[PDB]
């Protein structure tokens, strides 16, 4: 309303609600992120396993 | 690029540093050591086992020995010097 002139805000405004859904989140990683976690089990595990032998050994 | 992982990689880091050379040695120098004195074999029954636990044991460690083979010519007299050369 400060413009009385208006004459594109209308249409700037649509254009904001048009893309209002600008963009979706991306949570594309659910194979490949516990990928690094099954690596991430198998070593820390390996090394729980031999330092919890290895302290009472 | 992602979340570097070497916090877990001993599995296989144990087997070339040094102390485990070391460790891999002394392990096996303990455990079938004898722990408090034992199986000494203190009784010795050999021939002259009584020798073996005054002065052949090793205790005194002195002439006494020596003394009784000076004394052993002593009492052979009459067999080597006398009644022979």
């Amino acid at each position: 309303s400060v413009l009385k002139n208006t004459s594109v805000i209308d249409k700037i405004e649509s254009y904001v609600k048009q893309y209002k859904p600008v963009k979706i989140d991306a949570s594309k990683q659910l194979q490949v992120i516990e990928s690094f976690e099954k690596h991430a089990m198998t070593n820390a595990k390996e090394t729980e396993s031999l330092v919890s032998k290895e302290l009472k050994d | 690029v992602s979340t570097l992982i070497p916090p877990k990689v001993v599995s296989s880091k144990n087997i070339g540093s040094a102390p485990n050379a070391k460790r891999i040695a002394n392990v096996v120098h303990f455990y079938k050591s004898l722990p408090q004195g034992p199986a000494p074999a203190i009784k010795a029954n050999t021939r002259l086992a009584r020798y073996k636990a005054k002065y052949f044991d090793g205790d005194n460690a002195s002439g006494k020995p020596l003394w009784h083979f000076a004394l052993g010519i002593i009492a052979f007299g009459y067999s080597m010097e006398y009644y022979f050369h």
